[PDB]
């Protein structure tokens, strides 16, 4: 789970990296909801803390 | 004419004070991990000079 952690530690400028840090006001739980609230209030959300191994 | 001194449609300058403080704000936050003040009074008294205004009181007269 670590080197997906960092991976998003290196974001360029977007408005996506905005929001993000909007809501940080970085573990993965703060990238699901964004991306939730993105997709729809349907879906469920995509990762979990400390459970990236299945 | 009191609902505008209350407030139903947007005006330039305090949208471009908020615009300019997001921006701020946006600044502050990538770091951290000029513009007029409104008018209170004259707000009304600017708003009654616009063409968008004088065209509709020239079409009623």
């Amino acid at each position: 789970e670590e080197t997906l952690c960092e991976l998003y530690s290196h974001l360029p400028s977007c408005f996506f990296l905005r929001k993000l840090a909007k809501r940080v006001q970085v573990c993965l739980s703060h990238v699901s909801e964004e991306v939730r609230h993105l997709l729809g209030s349907f879906t469920q959300p995509l990762y979990i803390a400390s459970r990236y191994k299945p | 004419f009191p609902l505008i001194y209350t407030g139903f449609l947007t005006f330039r300058r305090d949208e471009d004070i908020q615009r300019q403080a997001e921006r701020t704000e946006q600044q502050k936050l990538a770091m951290e991990s000029e513009l007029k003040p409104l008018n209170c009074s004259s707000r009304l008294m600017s708003f009654l000079k616009s063409p968008q205004v004088k065209f509709y009181w020239n079409i009623a007269s």
